[PDB]
């Protein structure tokens, strides 16, 4: 029995009406539990039995059943809702669990800080060189990083890490890392980040050249 | 207030054995099913066992049935997970939870793989040059080249927290991670304020601050 949950992310305001579904392959009855988690916490009960309210969960949140198809409701999104939800059914061995959908907060356009780092002297010593990247606290998530080595597209040679929702300003921030070797790093000159966003204009460039103090 | 708390993960080989514990507190364990539930790097959730301890009835997810055993041990409110022939894919953070599933612990994490301990190096990633005066600068830590995860990094010994990003590890092409933590501070303080990233890599027992300097 496999459940089908939909979407795999959303994001919302705090008040709006939030809904999460879930289908499962076969019969299930009302063997349905949905569960909230969070970043390296324990997943949490919310609702059992599809549509009954574990108690100490607030009364904003609410399952239902019609056939095959579970639906989780939160009425009015509060701050502490900002989660993942899995949805499981129980209804034989082994009980399976949805893919999970995470709810993030909706909020205005930030054009992200940009900012480029060489490699630093220690890191050459050592034998390796790592160019950096760092878009700081934009929204939304979606944004380009483009790197150029003496106006020089690069391709596939970088890899990203992006942070979860900031708990404050619920921005992202993004490092980019440029992998080349020392021998390659040395053999060119100006070396340059790229960055495309919604809230730019028109992308923004960061560069620096090789060996400058 | 009824509480879990699982016990015993690690770094471990793969074809090798490591055994887990979840120790059950505010209820006794006779009274209910206990459960093993793993989550894989980005994967989901997938139960792995369950036990009644009263009869010790087991059911096993087939992905482990005959290499795993979940036992209990009433007078120790105490229930296991003995994992054998262990697999890459067994690597995983284990939760324990009782019978829906109403209470989980915290869950400990299985790494399994042919790889040995490494420490990182710590990088400054020095604040630029070309700062503007009187406005933001950035700088950070690369912590490069360790395994296995994870790392912890704090700014100034925790006293700086405002404007600090840590990001989630990159696995490198070699098999070894990488991370950097970046912070924005006042242009005005690079040349007033010292800044130091303290370095933890408990899996290697490795700890390293380093300073930042422009």
């Amino acid at each position: 029995i496999q459940m089908t949950q939909s979407p795999s992310s959303l994001s919302a305001s705090v008040g709006d009406r939030v809904t999460i579904t879930c289908r499962a392959s076969q019969d299930v009855n009302t063997a349905v539990a949905w569960y909230q988690e969070k970043p390296g916490k324990a997943p949490k009960l919310l609702i059992y039995s599809a549509s009954f309210l574990e108690s100490g969960v607030p009364s904003r949140f609410s399952g239902s059943r019609s056939g095959t198809d579970f639906t989780l409701t939160i009425s009015s999104l509060q701050p502490e809702d900002f989660a993942t939800y899995y949805c499981q059914q129980h209804y034989t061995t082994p009980p399976t669990f949805g893919q999970g959908t995470k709810v993030e907060i909706k909020r205005t356009v930030a054009a992200p800080s940009v900012f480029i780092f060489p490699p630093s002297d220690e890191q050459l010593k050592s034998g390796t060189a790592s160019v950096k990247c760092l878009l700081n606290n934009f929204y939304p998530r979606e944004a380009k990083v483009q790197w150029k080595v003496d106006n020089a597209l690069q391709s596939g040679n970088s890899q990203e890490s992006v942070t979860e929702q900031d708990s404050k300003d619920s921005t992202y921030s993004l490092s980019s890392t440029l992998t080349l070797s020392k021998a390659d790093y040395e053999k060119h000159k100006v070396y340059a980040c790229e960055v495309t966003h919604q809230g730019l204009s028109s992308p923004v460039t960061k560069s620096f050249n090789r060996g400058e103090c | 207030e009824v509480q879990l708390v699982e016990s015993g993960g690690g770094l471990v080989q793969p074809g090798g054995s490591l055994r887990l514990s979840c120790a059950a507190s505010g209820f006794n364990i006779k009274d209910t099913y206990i459960h093993w539930v793993r989550k894989a790097p980005g994967k989901g959730l997938e139960w792995v066992a369950r036990i009644y301890p009263t009869n010790g009835y087991t059911r096993y997810a087939d992905s482990v049935k005959g290499r795993f055993t979940i036992s209990a041990d009433t007078s120790k409110n105490t229930a296991y997970l003995q994992m054998n022939s262990l697999r890459a894919e067994d690597t995983a953070v284990y939760y324990c939870s009782r019978w829906a599933m109403d209470y989980w612990g915290q869950g400990t994490l299985v790494t399994v793989s042919s790889a040995s301990t490494k420490g990182p190096s710590v990088f400054p990633l020095a604040p630029s040059s070309k700062s503007t005066s009187g406005g933001t600068a950035a700088l950070g830590c690369l912590v490069k080249d360790y395994f296995p995860e994870p790392v912890t990094v704090s700014w100034n010994s925790g006293a700086l927290t405002s404007g600090v990003h840590t990001f989630p590890a990159v696995l490198q092409s070699s098999g070894l991670y990488s991370l950097e933590s970046v912070v924005t501070v006042p242009s005005s303080s690079l040349g007033t304020q010292t800044y130091i990233c303290n370095v933890n890599h408990k899996p290697s027992n490795t700890k390293v601050d380093k300073k930042v300097e422009p």
